[PDB]
C-alpha cells in the first residue's frame, strides 16, 4: 500500500510493495505543516486580523489545529460560508482578544488540493496519489487502491480521506475510464485512519 | 423524581447493575459516572478516551464493563481495573461515526448501529486476545439509530434513517450455540433480515424488544408508535399520535410501551393483543415556561427495576441535562383513570 | 383583519418542523452540517410547506435531522416601504453572527431566512425561538411604518423650515 | 532612580546594620570626626528634595540606611519649621525636636523595621541612641541655614511645601 | 486538470438512497354533492383516492384542486362541522391538501388559515408532522 | 443644523487667525491651505512670490464662465473692490489682504470673504430678479452648469422669477426618500403661502435637459416680495443652498433610520438572547 | 487624484483632526464630542460637536471616543455628518475618505463605519488607516532620516493614555503593545497639587485651568532632578517663572510663582511612582520590554526607530531623555552578557520631529495625497458587490 505521510516538515505519498519501498515510485509535494498554518495567516488578514508571521505563528498554529479541515466539497463549503454563520466559530487569544475564524478554516488546508493558492507548482497531494499508483505495474493497482495509509501530524484533518476517496474517484471516471460513469461503481478504494 | 446534572444535553446513559451508578455524556466527549451519597448525586468517574461525541453507552451487568461509541467512529471497553477503569479499542471498521451501542443480553457481544449504514457486531477473541466483528450491511440504506437485542442474544432490532424497523440476526457461532426457533423465525444465520415494517415515513429514533422477546415496538419521526406480534403473523399494529415525534421507548410489561420525546414527557400505550391494536393510555408528567419535568427533548428511557416484564421503576434523560426517575405504582395512584397492560 | 389565523397557522408548523436533533454525517469521516443546507442525503430531508396569508405575505419552511430554514416574505404595498424592508433585512444580516439564527442572504423569492439548528434548539427553549419568529413577523411590520411616518414625520419639518425663511 | 549615598568607605563602622558615618558637628556622640568637605548629612539635605518624591528605595549599603534616616527626620523638621517665624526660633526648636527620642529599630512606630536590623543589646541601643540624636541635632540646624529667607521670619515656602509628603510613604511620627 | 471536479463522483455511489417509486378522486361525485348543498359530502368526496403514488404532476395538480374546490366552497360557520366528520386518516389528508392550497394563493388563502385552524384542533400539531415527514404526497 | 451655513469656516478661520497674528505684532507666518466646497469648488489660500505678508484666496469654479456672463466680475468688484486681485492661475477669483494695511473693524472683511463662493453666484440671481422688476421679459435664460451633470435654469417672466434645477440621486435607492422631500414640498404653501410655489418632475424636464431612472426636476418659483431688493440676499442665501440642502437631509434620513434599525436590532437581540437558560 | 482632494479624518480621544490631503495641519481640530438634548420630528439633527458643545446650556455633553467603554454608533455618525456638512463643507458623494481605527479595532466596526460611510454618505472611496502607522509615515518627513520604512516602536502619548507600539513594516504587532497609565491629563493634576501645597490664592475651580496653563507654558524635561532643584534654588531669579489669571469670579487679578512643577510633571513619565500608586514602571522600561516581547530578528529595526507622536511628546528634551535611559537599560544588560563570558552594540535612537503633535494627521494626509493611495482604496462599486467585508483588510503602502 501507499503511506502518504505529511507532517510539520513535508508531504510524501511512498509506495510500498510486498517487501520494502520502491524509491523509484514516491514522491513529493512542497505543502506540510508551516506550509498551511501560514496560508491561514495571509488568510485571517483578509478577514481583519493582522498577526505577526514570526510572532503568532505559534498561536495560529493552534488555531489551525483546532479548527481547521479538509471541505469536501468546496463548491457547497462555500455556500456554508457565505450564506450562512454554522462555520463561525470563536477563538480567544493568548491576550484575552476574542477572534472568528469561519470559511478560512477550511480554505487554508485546501492548498494541498490546489497547491497555486499558495503560488507553488505541483498537482496537489490528490491528484498526485494517483499518478503515484497508475505509474506502477497495473497488476500491483488494485492492492495500492485497496491499501492507502494516512500518517504524519497534517494528515488528521476531519474530512481529509472523504476528499481523497471523491478526489480519486473523479480522476478515475476521466483518466482511466474516460467518462464511462456506468463502471465507476466498480472502483473500489480504501483509505484508513489508523488511530 | 428530576435532577439536573447540567444544562447541556445528556447524549445518552446506562445504569449499572446494582442501579448504584448512572453513566453520562455531558455532550461531551467524555462520559461521566455519577453514584449516589445519601440523596446527593456525586461524579465519581472521568472516562476519558473518546475523541469524539459520544453517541451510546451500554453497561454489561454481571461482567460490569462499560461500552461506549463515538463520533471518532471508534468504540471501547471499559473494564474496572481496581481503582479505575482501562479502556480498550474495539476496531468496528467503519468510515462514519458511531451512532449506538448495545450490550446482547449475554454480554458476550454488543451491537453497534452507524452512518456507515452498517451495524456491527463485536466478540472477543481470547484467541489473539483481542476484539473482532463482522458486519450486517444489507439491505440498510440509511444511518442506523437504534438497537435493541432480543432476549435469546441472537435476534436485533433496528430503527435507521431509511424509514425501516428491522430485526436482524447476529448469531455468531464463535461465542453462542446454535440458536432455537423464535414465532420470527427458525432460520437464523448472521444477517438474516427477519423481518422489516412496511412504512416510508418517519426514521425510527426508538426501538424495543418485548420481555419475551416475541414483541417489538418502534416509534418513527411521523409521529406513530408501533407494535409487530411475531405471534399473529407478525401483523403490525399503528397509533397515529397527536403530538409531536418520540424518540425513546421500552415496554414495561407485555402490553405496556412507554415512550418520551420531543414533547419531552412519557406518555403511554396499551396493546390489546385481542384486536391486534395499540391506543393512548395518556400522558404520565402531569402537573422556562414548560409544566413538563423536563424542560428539553427527552430522547432515552430505560428500565430501571422490574425489567421489561413487569417494570416499576424506569429513568428518562433528556437534551435538558436532566435525568428523572419515574415510579410506575406512584403513578398509577396519581391518575385513577391510569390503566397500564 | 387575516393577521391572526396567519401567524397561528405558522406557529403550528414552526412547532413541528423544531423537532431536531444532532447528526454526523453519513457523507464525510467526521463532519457535522445543516442537512437542509447541503441537502446530499435526501432521506434526512423534510417535506418542504408553505403558509401562505394573501399571495404577497408567506412563510417557507423547510425541515431536515438536524436544522430547519425558515423564509419570510415582508409586507410591502408601496416603493418606500420596499426600500425600507429592504435597508432593514440587510442591516440584521450584515450582523447575522450576533443574531445566530439569522442566516447572511434570504432564499431566492424571500426577504429574510433564518436558519436553526440542532446546536440552538439545544441551547435554547424551542418553544420560545417559535415565538421570537412570530414576534419577528409582527415586529418588522410594525417597525417599517414608525421608519415610513418618521421619514414624513420629518420630509415636512425639513420643508417647512426652508419655505418659512424666505 | 532614588539618590543613594556614596560614602560607603571599605571600613565604615556600623551601628547595628546602620552606617557609623563620620560627620562634622560639635554635638557630643558616637559619631567620627569627618576630615572631608561633605559628610552624609549634607548628601542627605542635598538629595531631600528629590528624595522625598519617591515611594520606593532601594537599600545599596549599610550607608543608605542613615540617608534614609536623615532623610525621614528632615521632613520632621519641616513639619515642625512650618510654624514658627524666625531662624533664631527655629535653631531652638531643632534643638528640642532634635533631643527627643524617636522611635528606633525594633520599636513599635518606628517603620521600616523589617529593614533596619534592632540594636542587639543594652550597649547598642545606647550608642544607636546617641549616634542618631547626634544625627538629629546636626541635620538638624543645618536645616535652618537653608530653610529660611535672608529676610528672617521668613520659611521659605520652597521647603515649606514639602512638609505634606513622606519619603516611601513612611514617617518617623 | 480542474475539470475532473467539474463531476459529482457522489451521484453514481451505489450507496445512496433512493425511494420505492411506482389515482385521483371522480370530479363527478365531488361537483355532484358540492352543487347540492351537501358540503360535508363533497369533502368527504374529494379526500377519497388521493393520488399519493402518481409519479406525474399534472395529475397530483387535479386532486388538489378538487379539494381546493371544495374547501373554498364553504361557509363561515360550515367548515368545523365537517371537519369533525373525518377519521385521523381524513384529518391528516385533509392538512395535506391544506399546504397545497397554501401555494396557489388566490384572493382562498385566508379561509384555508381558517380550515387549518379547525385541523389543527382535530388532528393536532402530529397531523402537521405527517405532512412534513410524507416521502409521498399530493 | 437644519439649513447649510452660507459662510465657509476654512476661509472665515484662516484669514482670522492671520489678521490677529498680524495686530499682536508677531512675525506672520507662512501659510499655504487646499480645501473645497460643495459642488465642486476647489479654494486655495497662500502667500504670493512668498511674501509671508500677503495672504490670498482663490476660489475655483468650473462654470465660472456661466457666471462671468451674467455679471459675476462686475458684482465681484462692486463687493470686494481693492481687496479683488488678477485670479491665481487655476482659480476664477481672488481676493488679497495686506496683513500690514488692515481695515478697523476686520469682522466685515473676514464676513465677506467667507462668502466669496456665494457672492459668485448672487450675480445670475441679483440680474434676473431686476429684469422682472422692470418688465424686461422675453429675456433668454441662464444655464448655469453648477456639478458636471447638473444644471440650474433662472429665467424671469412677468410677475415671477423661476429657478429650475435637474439634480441626480445617484443610488436608485435615495430617488425614493427624495420624493417623499419633494412631496412636502409641493405642499409647503400650507404651512407659509406666501412662499415660493415649489414643483417637481421625475425622470423627465418640465432643448435637452437629460432624462433618466436618477433625475429630478425641482422648480421653485420667486415671487416679488423675494425677489425686491429689501429680500434678494436672503433669498438668494437659500436658493443657492436648495440642492445641497435636499441632499444633505435625504442622508440624514438614512442615518436616522439607521439608528432606529440598531435600537431595533437591538431589541430583537434581546427577546432572542432571553430564550438560553 | 481629482480636482478635489480627500477628506482625511483622525477621531482622537479628546481632539479629532480633520481637514483636506495635502495641507501640512489639519484645517480643523475639535474636542472630540457631542452635546445633545435626552426623538419625534428631527431632533435627531439638534445636536452640536466639538468646542461648541463643551457648555450648551440645555445640552447635554457626550464623549463618544474612549480607551476604555463601549462605542456609540448613533452618535459617531452624526458627529460625521458635521464633520462634512458643517466643518468641511465637503460634498461626501464627491470626495475619498481617510478614517483612522485605533490599534486593535475589532474588523466589525471597520464594516460599521464603511456600512455608515458609504450607505449613509456615499463616499465614492474610503480608507481605513491605522494611527500608530501613519505616525510612523509621519516621522519620514525628519531629517533624522532619509531612509523610509513603517517599521518602527511609536510611543503616542495624548491626553487619555500612552501606548508604546510596536510596528514591523507596516503591520502593528498587536500582541505586544504595552499602555501605560500615564499621560496629559496626570501631568495636570500633579502639577496641580504640588500648586495647591504651595501657591495661595489661586480660584479653586481654575485651579485645573491655572495647572493646564503652567503645564503648556512652562513644563519641560531635565535630565537630572538634584541638579534641577540645585539651579532653582541657587539662582532662583533664572528659573522660577510667574502667571497671573483672572479670578473668574471677583474679576480680579491672581499671581503666583511657577517654580519645581516645570520639571517635575513631565517627570512623572519617567518615574510614575511619583503620582500613580499601582504603576511605577519608567516608561524607557516599558519599551525595553516591549521591544524584548518581539521578534528577536526585528528587535534592531525598533530600537533604531522609536518614533515619538502625540502631544504629550512634545515636552522638550522628551526624547533625549527617553533615548538616554533606554541606551543605558539596552547597555547595561548587554554588559552582563559579558559578565558571563561580549555582544554586538544595540542602536538605540530616538526620533523627534516638526509634526509630532498631529503625526498621525499628518501622515494620513501626505499618504492621501499620492496616487498610490487611491488604488489601494475600496470603492463604491466595491461595495455593492462585495459589501462591508472588503473594509476589513486596507493595504499598507507608502514604503
Ligand atoms: C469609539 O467610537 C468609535 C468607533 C469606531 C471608530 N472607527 C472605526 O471603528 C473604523 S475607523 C473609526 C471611525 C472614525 C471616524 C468615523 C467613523 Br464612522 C469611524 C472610531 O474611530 C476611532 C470611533
Amino acid at each position: 500500500g501507499v503511506v502518504v505521510d505529511s507532517g510539520d516538515g513535508v508531504t510524501h505519498i511512498c509506495p510500498v510493495y510486498e517487501g520494502f519501498s520502491l524509491p523509484h515510485l514516491t514522491r513529493r509535494l512542497d505543502i506540510a505543516g508551516r506550509d498551511i498554518t501560514r496560508y491561514l495567516i495571509k488568510l485571517l488578514l483578509l478577514r481583519g486580523y493582522a498577526f505577526n508571521h514570526s510572532a503568532d505563528f505559534e498561536t495560529v498554529r493552534m488555531i489551525k489545529e483546532k479548527l481547521c479541515y479538509v471541505g469536501y466539497n468546496i463548491e457547497q463549503e462555500q455556500k456554508l460560508a457565505l450564506e450562512t454563520t454554522v462555520l463561525v466559530e470563536s477563538y480567544t487569544l493568548p491576550d484575552g482578544r476574542i477572534i472568528k475564524v469561519g470559511g478560512e478554516r477550511f480554505e487554508a488546508p485546501e492548498a494541498l488540493f490546489q497547491p497555486h493558492l499558495i503560488n507553488v507548482e505541483g498537482v496537489g497531494v490528490a491528484e498526485l496519489l494517483f499518478n503515484t499508483i497508475q505509474a506502477a505495474d497495473i497488476d500491483t493497482r488494485s492492492e495500492f487502491y485497496k491499501h492507502i495509509v494516512l500518517s504524519g501530524g497534517s494528515t488528521m484533518y476531519p474530512g481529509l480521506p472523504s476528499r481523497l476517496e471523491r478526489e480519486l474517484k473523479q480522476l478515475y471516471l476521466e483518466r482511466v475510464l474516460k467518462g464511462d460513469v456506468e463502471k465507476l461503481s466498480k472502483f473500489k478504494i480504501r483509505i484508513e485512519d489508523p488511530p | 423524581a428530576y435532577h439536573s446534572f447540567l444544562v447541556e444535553p445528556i447524549s445518552c446513559h446506562a445504569w449499572n447493575k446494582d442501579r448504584t451508578q448512572i453513566a453520562i455524556c455531558p455532550n461531551n466527549h467524555e462520559v461521566h459516572i455519577y453514584e449516589k451519597s445519601g440523596n446527593k448525586w456525586v461524579q465519581v468517574h472521568e472516562l476519558k478516551e473518546h475523541n469524539g461525541q459520544v453517541t451510546g453507552i451500554d453497561w454489561a451487568p454481571d461482567s460490569n464493563r462499560i461500552v461506549t461509541c463515538g463520533t471518532d467512529r471508534n468504540a471501547y471497553v471499559w473494564t474496572l481495573k481496581g481503582r479505575t477503569w482501562k479502556p480498550t479499542l474495539v476496531i468496528l471498521r467503519i468510515n462514519r461515526a458511531a451512532r449506538c451501542v448495545r450490550w446482547a443480553p449475554n454480554e458476550k457481544k454488543f451491537a453497534v448501529g452507524s452512518g456507515s449504514r452498517v451495524i456491527s457486531i463485536c466478540y472477543f477473541e481470547q484467541e489473539n486476545d483481542w476484539w473482532v466483528c463482522k458486519h450486517i450491511k444489507k439491505p440498510i440504506r440509511s444511518t442506523v439509530l437504534s438497537l435493541d437485542w432480543h432476549p435469546n442474544s441472537v435476534l436485533l432490532a433496528a430503527g435507521s434513517c431509511d424509514f425501516k424497523c428491522r430485526i436482524f440476526s447476529a448469531y455468531i457461532k464463535e461465542v453462542e450455540e446454535r440458536p432455537a426457533p423464535t414465532p420470527w423465525g427458525s432460520k437464523m444465520p448472521f444477517g438474516e433480515l427477519m423481518f422489516e415494517s412496511s412504512s416510508s415515513c418517519g426514521w425510527v429514533h426508538g426501538v424495543c424488544f418485548s420481555a419475551n422477546g416475541s414483541r417489538v415496538a418502534w416509534v418513527s419521526h411521523d409521529s406513530t408508535v408501533c407494535l409487530a406480534d411475531a405471534d399473529k403473523k407478525m401483523a403490525v399494529a399503528t397509533l397515529a399520535s397527536e403530538t409531536l415525534p418520540l424518540l425513546a421507548v421500552t415496554f414495561i410489561t407485555e402490553s405496556s410501551l412507554v415512550a418520551a420525546g420531543h414533547d419531552c414527557f412519557p406518555v403511554l400505550f396499551t396493546y390489546d393483543s385481542a384486536a391486534g391494536k395499540l391506543s393512548f393510555g395518556g400522558r404520565l408528567d402531569v402537573p422556562a415556561g414548560l409544566d413538563s419535568l423536563h424542560k428539553n427533548s427527552v430522547s432515552q428511557i430505560s428500565v430501571l427495576s422490574g425489567g421489561k416484564a413487569k417494570c416499576s421503576q424506569f429513568c428518562t434523560t433528556g437534551m435538558d441535562g436532566g435525568m428523572s426517575i419515574w415510579d410506575v405504582r406512584s403513578l398509577e395512584s396519581a391518575l385513577k383513570d391510569l390503566k397500564i397492560v | 383583519a387575516t393577521l391572526r389565523p396567519y401567524l397561528s397557522a405558522v406557529r403550528a408548523t414552526l412547532q413541528a418542523a423544531l423537532c431536531l436533533e444532532n447528526f454526523s454525517s453519513q457523507v464525510v469521516e467526521r463532519h457535522n452540517k445543516p442537512e437542509v443546507e447541503v441537502r446530499s442525503s435526501k432521506e434526512l430531508l423534510l417535506q418542504p410547506v408553505t403558509i401562505s396569508r394573501n399571495e404577497k405575505e408567506k412563510v417557507l419552511i423547510e425541515g431536515s435531522i438536524n436544522s430547519v430554514r425558515v423564509s419570510i416574505a415582508v409586507k410591502q404595498a408601496d416603493e418606500i416601504e420596499k426600500i425600507l424592508c429592504h435597508k432593514f433585512m440587510r442591516f440584521m444580516m450584515m450582523r447575522a453572527e450576533n443574531f445566530f439564527i439569522l442566516r447572511r442572504k434570504p432564499v431566492e423569492g424571500y426577504d429574510i431566512s433564518f436558519l436553526i439548528t440542532n446546536f440552538h434548539t439545544e441551547q435554547m427553549y424551542k418553544h420560545k425561538l417559535v415565538d421570537f419568529v412570530i414576534h419577528f413577523m409582527e415586529e418588522i411590520d410594525k417597525e417599517i411604518s414608525e421608519m415610513k411616518l418618521s421619514v414624513n414625520a420629518r420630509a415636512r419639518i425639513v420643508a417647512e423650515e426652508f419655505l418659512k425663511n424666505f | 532612580p532614588a539618590y543613594h549615598s556614596s560614602l560607603m568607605d571599605p571600613d565604615t563602622k556600623l551601628i547595628g546594620n546602620m552606617a557609623l558615618l563620620p560627620i562634622r558637628s560639635q554635638f557630643k556622640g558616637p559619631a567620627p570626626r569627618e576630615t572631608k568637605d561633605t559628610d552624609i548629612v549634607d548628601e542627605a539635605i542635598y538629595y531631600f528634595k528629590a528624595n522625598v518624591f519617591f515611594k520606593n528605595y532601594e537599600i545599596k549599603n549599610e550607608a543608605d540606611r542613615t540617608l534614609i534616616y536623615i532623610t525621614l527626620y528632615i521632613s520632621e523638621c519641616l513639619k515642625k519649621l512650618q510654624k514658627c517665624n524666625s531662624k533664631s526660633q527655629g535653631e531652638k526648636e531643632m534643638y528640642t525636636l532634635g533631643i527627643t527620642n524617636f522611635p528606633i529599630p525594633g520599636e513599635p512606630g518606628f517603620p521600616l523595621n523589617a529593614i533596619y536590623a534592632k540594636p542587639a543589646n543594652k550597649q547598642e541601643d545606647e550608642v544607636m541612641r546617641a549616634y542618631l540624636q547626634q544625627l538629629r541635632q546636626e541635620t538638624g540646624l543645618r536645616l535652618c541655614e537653608k530653610v529660611f529667607d535672608p529676610q528672617n521670619d521668613k520659611p521659605s515656602k520652597w521647603w515649606t511645601c514639602f512638609v505634606k509628603r513622606q519619603f516611601m510613604n513612611k514617617s518617623l511620627s | 486538470s480542474a475539470r475532473f471536479r467539474k463531476v459529482d463522483v457522489g451521484e453514481y455511489d451505489e450507496n445512496k438512497f433512493v425511494d420505492e417509486e411506482d389515482a385521483g378522486p371522480d370530479e363527478g361525485e365531488v361537483d355532484s354533492c358540492l352543487r347540492q348543498g351537501n358540503m360535508t359530502a363533497a369533502l368527504q368526496a374529494a379526500l377519497k383516492n388521493p393520488p399519493i403514488n402518481t409519479k406525474s404532476q399534472a395529475v397530483k395538480d387535479r386532486a388538489g384542486s378538487i379539494v381546493l374546490k371544495v374547501l373554498i366552497s364553504f361557509k363561515a360557520n360550515d367548515i368545523e362541522k365537517a371537519v369533525q366528520s373525518l377519521d385521523k386518516n381524513g384529518v391528516d389528508l385533509l392538512m395535506k391538501y391544506i399546504y397545497k392550497g397554501f401555494e396557489s394563493p388566490s384572493d382562498s388563502s385566508a379561509v384555508l388559515l381558517q380550515w387549518h385552524e379547525k385541523a389543527l384542533a382535530a388532528g393536532g400539531v402530529g397531523s402537521i408532522v405527517r405532512v412534513l415527514t410524507a416521502r409521498k404526497t399530493v | 443644523m437644519i439649513l447649510l451655513e452660507v459662510n465657509n469656516r476654512i476661509i472665515e478661520e484662516t484669514l482670522a487667525l492671520k489678521f490677529e497674528n498680524a495686530a499682536a505684532g508677531n512675525k506672520p507666518e507662512a501659510v499655504e491651505v487646499t480645501f473645497a466646497d460643495f459642488d465642486g469648488v476647489l479654494y486655495h489660500i497662500s502667500n504670493p512670490n512668498g511674501d509671508k505678508t500677503k495672504v490670498m484666496v482663490s476660489i475655483s469654479l468650473k462654470f465660472y464662465k456661466e457666471l462671468q456672463a451674467h455679471g459675476a466680475d462686475e458684482l465681484l468688484k462692486r463687493v470686494y473692490g481693492s481687496y479683488l486681485v488678477n485670479p491665481e492661475s487655476g482659480y476664477n477669483v481672488s481676493l488679497l489682504y495686506d496683513l500690514e494695511n488692515l481695515p478697523a473693524s476686520k469682522d466685515s472683511i473676514v464676513h465677506q470673504a467667507g462668502m466669496l463662493k456665494r457672492n459668485c453666484f448672487a450675480s445670475v440671481f441679483e440680474k434676473y430678479f431686476q429684469f422682472q422688476e422692470e418688465g424686461k421679459e422675453g429675456e433668454n435664460r441662464a444655464v448655469i452648469h453648477y456639478r458636471d451633470d447638473e444644471t440650474m435654469y433662472v429665467e424671469s417672466k412677468k410677475d415671477r422669477v423661476t429657478v429650475v434645477f435637474s439634480t441626480v440621486f445617484k443610488d436608485d435607492d435615495d430617488v425614493v426618500i427624495g420624493k417623499v422631500f419633494m412631496q412636502e414640498f409641493k405642499e409647503g404653501r400650507r404651512a407659509s403661502h406666501t412662499a415660493p410655489q415649489v414643483l417637481f418632475s421625475h425622470r423627465e424636464p418640465p432643448t435637452d435637459a437629460a432624462v433618466g431612472d436618477n433625475i429630478g426636476y425641482i422648480t421653485f418659483v420667486l415671487f416679488p416680495r423675494h425677489t425686491n431688493a429689501s429680500a434678494r440676499d436672503n433669498t438668494i442665501n437659500l436658493i443657492h443652498t436648495f440642492r445641497d440642502y435636499l441632499h444633505y437631509h435625504i442622508k440624514c434620513s438614512k442615518a436616522y433610520i439607521h439608528t432606529r434599525m440598531r435600537a431595533k436590532t437591538s431589541d430583537f437581540l434581546k427577546v432572542l438572547n432571553r430564550a438560553r437558560p | 487624484a481629482g480636482r478635489l482632494p480627500a477628506c482625511v479624518v483622525d477621531c482622537g480621544t479628546g481632539y479629532t483632526k480633520l481637514g483636506y490631503a495635502g495641507n501640512t495641519e489639519p484645517q480643523f481640530i475639535i474636542p472630540s464630542c457631542i452635546a445633545i438634548k435626552e426623538m419625534k420630528g428631527v431632533d435627531d439633527l439638534d445636536f452640536f460637536i466639538g468646542d461648541e458643545a463643551i457648555e450648551k446650556p440645555t445640552y447635554a455633553t457626550k464623549w463618544p471616543i474612549r480607551h476604555g467603554i463601549v462605542e456609540d454608533w448613533d452618535l459617531m455618525e452624526r458627529f460625521m455628518e458635521q464633520v462634512i456638512f458643517k466643518y468641511l463643507r465637503a460634498e461626501p458623494e464627491d470626495h475619498y475618505f481617510l478614517l483612522t481605527e485605533p490599534p486593535l479595532n475589532t474588523p466589525e466596526n471597520r464594516e460599521y463605519t464603511a456600512e455608515i460611510m458609504f450607505e449613509s454618505f456615499n463616499v465614492p472611496g474610503l480608507y481605513i488607516a491605522v494611527q500608530a502607522v501613519l505616525a510612523l509615515a509621519a516621522s519620514w518627513t525628519s531629517r533624522q532620516v532619509g531612509e523610509r520604512t513603517l517599521t518602527g516602536t511609536v510611543i503616542d502619548s495624548g491626553d487619555g493614555v500612552t501606548h508604546v507600539i510596536p510596528v514591523a513594516e507596516g503591520y502593528v504587532i498587536g500582541s505586544c503593545i504595552k499602555h501605560i497609565p500615564i499621560a496629559g491629563r496626570d501631568i495636570t493634576y500633579f502639577i496641580q497639587q504640588l500648586l495647591r501645597d504651595r501657591e495661595v490664592g489661586i480660584p479653586p475651580e481654575q485651579s485645573l485651568e491655572t495647572a493646564k496653563a503652567v503645564k503648556e507654558r512652562y513644563s519641560y524635561v531635565c535630565p537630572d532632578l538634584v541638579k534641577e532643584f540645585n539651579k532653582y534654588d541657587t539662582d532662583g531669579s533664572k528659573w522660577i517663572k510667574q502667571y497671573t489669571g483672572i479670578n473668574a469670579i471677583s474679576k480680579k487679578e491672581f499671581s503666583i510663582d511657577v517654580g519645581y512643577e516645570r520639571f517635575l510633571g513631565p517627570e512623572i513619565f519617567f518615574h510614575p511612582e511619583f503620582a500613580n500608586p499601582d504603576f511605577t514602571q519608567p516608561i524607557s522600561e516599558v519599551v525595553d520590554e516591549v521591544i524584548q516581547n518581539c521578534p528577536i530578528d526585528v528587535r534592531r529595526p525598533l530600537y533604531k526607530n522609536i518614533v515619538l507622536s502625540g502631544g504629550s511628546t512634545m515636552f522638550r528634551d522628551f526624547g533625549r531623555r527617553l533615548q538616554r535611559d533606554l541606551k543605558r537599560t539596552v547597555d547595561a544588560r548587554l554588559k552582563l552578557s559579558e559578565e558571563l563570558s561580549k555582544p554586538k552594540p544595540i542602536d538605540v535612537q530616538v526620533i523627534t520631529h516638526h509634526m509630532q503633535r498631529y503625526a498621525v494627521w499628518f501622515g494620513g494626509s501626505m499618504l492621501a495625497s499620492t496616487p498610490e493611495f487611491y488604488q489601494v482604496c475600496h470603492t463604491k462599486k466595491d461595495y455593492e458587490e462585495i459589501g462591508p467585508s472588503i473594509c476589513r483588510h486596507n493595504p499598507v503602502f507608502g514604503v
